[PDB]
């Protein structure tokens, strides 16, 4: 249903025919980052549950993978799985916890 | 002798627009981009992803979460260079 | 033979009609490798580190 | 002919593209559906009167 990721059609009448308007979604302006397949935490690894990880150079996040939407890494949007000696090319950054505020306060 | 024998009756066998090189070069620009870009060549602009990852998210497409692709990352691998080993001898070896 | 390309002349547009749905068939095949190989706009070439 | 433009993908182990903007690209599919309907008495084609 058109070139891109297909979002709705249209359809038109033309003689002996049908002309269909395909609405896609083409993505554009992308943007090189490092990544990796896990972060190791704790001792453990965690993985992204829906996006990928993505760095700037510095600081590492979690991403949706068809749009840039950078968020902090916290065990919300990861899973854990495993330690962190199987995985290759884990790479070392804290995951944040919503619940450690939470009760320090 | 057939084709001779054809050509000189008035039959012609026009040769094909691509050649077998262009196709050939068409079929590696497809690999090369499944391999480096995954399926977002097919739907927009090649991006980069690392192919493990890749094999991730086609993992994950199938309804398996993406660590089991990365803690068997060894097996799966050696699995598929068996599958591609097994493929050839499999064409060199039937007739049919 | 001129002779047989004279009688051949009475039957009208058979020649035509021929060669007409053989050159269809003929850009066809074509068509149908464009189609299936000639997906890609950018040629694109894997990384010499494989 | 040229068969397409030379792109070389920046392939590497860590590095990852992701996009940051969208185009909603709208294209055209024409299809035809049906021909014109022909009815042939094939006595008068033939024969005529
Ligand atoms: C990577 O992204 C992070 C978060 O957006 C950047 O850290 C911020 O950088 C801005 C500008 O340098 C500062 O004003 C903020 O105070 C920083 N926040 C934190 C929490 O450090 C980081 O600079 C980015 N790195 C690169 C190389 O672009
Ligand atoms: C990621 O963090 C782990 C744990 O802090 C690091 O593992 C330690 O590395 C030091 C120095 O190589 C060793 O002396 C310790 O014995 C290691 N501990 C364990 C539990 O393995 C690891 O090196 C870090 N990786 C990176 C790339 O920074
Ligand atoms: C991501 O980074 C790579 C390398 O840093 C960029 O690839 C380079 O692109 C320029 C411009 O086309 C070429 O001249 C270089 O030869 C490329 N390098 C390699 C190693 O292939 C790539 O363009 C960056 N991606 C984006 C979206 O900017
Ligand atoms: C995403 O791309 C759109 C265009 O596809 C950008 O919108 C343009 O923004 C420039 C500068 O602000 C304007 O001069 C143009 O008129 C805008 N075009 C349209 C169609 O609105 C948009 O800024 C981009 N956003 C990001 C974050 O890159
Ligand atoms: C990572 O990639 C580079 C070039 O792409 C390659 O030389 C290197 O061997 C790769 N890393 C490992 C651990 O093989």
């Amino acid at each position: 249903c058109g070139k891109g990721y297909h979002l709705m059609s249209f359809p038109q009448s033309a003689p002996h025919g049908v002309v269909f308007l395909h609405v896609t979604y083409v993505p554009a302006q992308e943007k090189n980052f490092t990544t990796a397949p896990a972060i190791c935490h704790d001792g453990k690894a965690h993985f992204p549950r829906e996006g990928v990880f993505v760095s700037n150079g510095t600081h590492w996040f979690v991403t949706q993978r068809n749009f840039y939407e950078p968020q902090i890494i916290t065990t919300d949007n990861t899973f854990v799985s495993g330690n962190c000696d199987v995985v290759i090319g884990i790479v070392n950054n804290t995951v944040y916890d919503p619940l450690q505020p939470e009760l320090d306060s | 002798d057939l084709i001779c024998a054809q050509k000189f009756n008035g039959l012609t066998v026009l040769p094909p627009l691509l050649t077998d090189e262009m196709i050939a070069q068409y079929t590696s620009a497809l690999l090369a981009g499944t391999i480096t870009s995954g399926w977002t060549f097919g739907a927009g602009p090649a991006l980069q992803i690392p192919f493990p990852m890749q094999m991730a998210y086609r993992f994950n497409g199938i309804g398996v979460t993406q660590n089991v692709l990365y803690e068997n990352q060894k097996l799966i691998a050696n699995q598929f260079n068996s599958a591609i080993g097994k493929i050839q001898d499999s064409l060199s070896s039937t007739p049919s | 033979s001129t002779e047989c390309s004279n009688l051949l002349l009475q039957y009208g547009s058979f020649c035509t009609q021929l060669k007409r749905a053989l050159t269809g068939i003929a850009v066809e095949q074509d068509k149908n490798t464009q189609e299936v190989f000639a997906q890609v706009k950018q040629i694109y070439k894997t990384p010499p580190i494989k | 002919m040229s068969l397409g433009a030379e792109n070389s993908v920046a392939y590497s182990n860590n590095s990852i593209a992701i996009p940051t903007n969208f185009t909603i690209s709208v294209t055209t599919e024409i299809l035809p559906v049906s021909m014109t309907k022909t009815s042939v008495d094939c006595t008068m084609y033939i024969c005529g009167d």
